[PDB]
C-alpha cells in the first residue's frame, strides 16, 4: 500500500532508541514560517569526513573553510518535502519558549529518495554553528 | 593611524545610508524574506574579507620628516562582500530580479566611501577602487520551490585601494589587549630591543675655547685655552 507502510516503517524503527546507541540524534526543522517540525523517530546518523575548501560565498577569495556534514540514512516519507527547504538542528535544545538555544545547525544539501517508504539524506553544516 | 578605527569607519560608512546590513557573517541567509512596513525585502548579509596587500613603502612625497619619530606611508586594500537572496517563490524568472537597483546600491556605496575623506580618518593620502565583480550565482543550498530550484544570489564585492599615513606612536599595548601580553619574554632568551625614547632638554652644558691668533684649528690641546664653562639654566649647577 505504502501509505500505512511509512507508519508501521515509524513504529518498528521507534525500537531503535529503546536501545541506547551514541548514533542517534535528534534531527528538528522549522517548516511552517516561525515554529519548529520534530522528526518523530530519534534517528542515526553518520559522519562523512571533512574537505578543505574555499568559501561557497566567494570561490576565488583569501578565506577558505571546511565543508563538514551528516549522513541521515533512516529518516521516514511522513515528513513534509517542504521542509527540506528549511534548516535543520541536530542535536537542538528547546526552552519554555517556542525558540531554539543550543545546538549544531546543518541545511540539506543532497536529497536520496530511491527508496520509497524513507528518504535518506546528506546534509551540509552552516559555517558558523552555535555549539 | 592605526587600521581596527579606519576599518570601523569604513563599515560605518557602508552601513550609513545605502547598503542595509541584516547580518555580518560567512553564510548566505536561510531567514524568510524580511517583512518591515507591510513590505518583504529580500535577506542580506556582508562578509567583511582580512585586510591583504599590507605594505609599507617609505618611497612617497606625502610623508613629511617631522624629526620626532619616522613616518610611514601604508597601503592596504579593505575587501567587503556584500550578498542578497532572492528567493525563487516571488522571483520565478532571473531577469526579473531587481539586478539594476544593486547595482546602483553598489555605485552609490563606491561614490560615498570615495567622497568621505575627511570622514573615514584624517590622515588617508588615497582612495582608489578596484573594478568591482557582481554575480548572479545561485545560493550555497538554499532553496525555495518545488524541485527544490536554487535561490537567485546576487553577489557584490567592493575593494578599495587606500593609503594611509601611520607613525609608529600611534601603535600601543592597549590595542592588542586580547592577541599579545604587554612585555613579554624572548622566545630564545635574547634581550629586547629599546626603541628611542622621545629625549627632552633638561639642561645644557657650553664649554668654549680661546683660540690662538693665527686661526682656531681645534685638534691639538696646546693652540686653546678654556676660558669658561657655561650652564644655561643656573640650576643645573650642582644638579648633574
Amino acid at each position: 500500500l505504502y501509505s500505512n507502510l511509512i507508519n508501521v516503517k515509524q513504529k518498528v524503527i521507534s525500537i531503535r532508541e529503546k536501545l541506547g546507541d551514541p548514533r542517534l540524534k535528534s534531527l528538528v526543522f522549522e517548516y511552517p514560517a516561525g515554529q519548529l517540525f520534530r522528526v518523530t523517530p530519534k534517528l542515526k546518523v553518520s559522519m562523512v569526513p571533512k574537505n578543505m575548501i574555499g568559501l561557497p560565498l566567494d570561490s576565488k577569495s583569501n578565506i577558505t573553510i571546511s565543508a563538514d556534514d551528516y549522513y541521515i540514512t533512516d529518516v521516514s516519507r511522513n515528513v513534509p518535502e517542504a521542509a527540506f527547504r528549511t534548516r535543520a538542528w541536530l542535536d537542538p535544545v528547546i526552552n519554555d519558549s517556542g525558540v531554539i538555544v543550543s545546538g549544531i545547525n546543518c541545511r540539506c544539501h543532497v536529497i536520496n529518495d530511491k527508496s520509497g517508504l524513507s528518504y535518506d539524506l546528506i546534509l551540509r553544516k552552516e559555517r558558523e554553528v552555535r555549539v | 593611524m592605526t587600521k581596527p578605527s579606519l576599518i570601523s569607519a569604513k563599515i560605518l560608512q557602508h552601513i550609513n545610508s545605502i547598503v542595509w546590513l541584516q547580518s555580518k557573517g560567512i553564510q548566505e541567509p536561510l531567514k524568510p524574506d524580511v517583512i518591515v512596513n507591510n513590505v518583504a525585502y529580500p535577506p542580506n548579509v556582508i562578509a567583511e574579507k582580512p585586510v591583504t596587500n599590507i605594505e609599507v613603502i617609505t618611497n612617497s612625497s606625502m610623508i613629511e620628516n617631522t624629526g620626532g619619530v619616522r613616518q610611514f606611508l601604508c597601503k592596504a586594500v579593505f575587501e567587503y562582500t556584500i550578498v542578497w537572496v532572492f528567493s525563487r517563490e516571488v522571483y520565478k524568472t532571473y531577469h526579473q530580479i531587481p539586478r539594476s537597483q544593486i547595482q546602483d546600491l553598489l555605485v552609490f556605496c563606491q561614490q560615498f566611501v570615495i567622497s568621505a575623506y575627511q570622514g573615514i580618518d584624517p590622515d588617508i593620502t588615497n582612495i582608489d577602487l578596484k573594478p568591482s565583480q557582481v554575480l548572479v550565482k545561485p545560493t550555497e543550498d538554499v532553496n525555495s520551490d518545488v524541485s527544490n530550484s536554487s535561490s537567485w544570489s546576487v553577489v557584490a564585492d567592493l575593494r578599495f585601494m587606500i593609503e594611509f599615513l601611520t607613525s609608529l606612536d600611534e601603535f600601543l599595548p592597549i590595542d592588542f589587549n586580547k592577541i599579545q601580553p604587554p612585555t613579554w619574554e624572548l622566545l630564545d632568551d635574547l634581550d629586547p630591543i629599546v626603541p628611542e625614547q622621545p629625549f627632552t632638554l633638561n639642561g645644557l652644558i657650553i664649554s668654549l675655547n680661546k683660540s690662538e691668533l693665527p686661526k682656531v684649528r681645534a685638534d691639538e690641546s696646546d693652540t686653546y685655552q678654556l676660558e669658561e664653562i657655561l650652564y644655561i639654566p643656573p640650576t643645573i649647577e650642582d644638579q648633574i
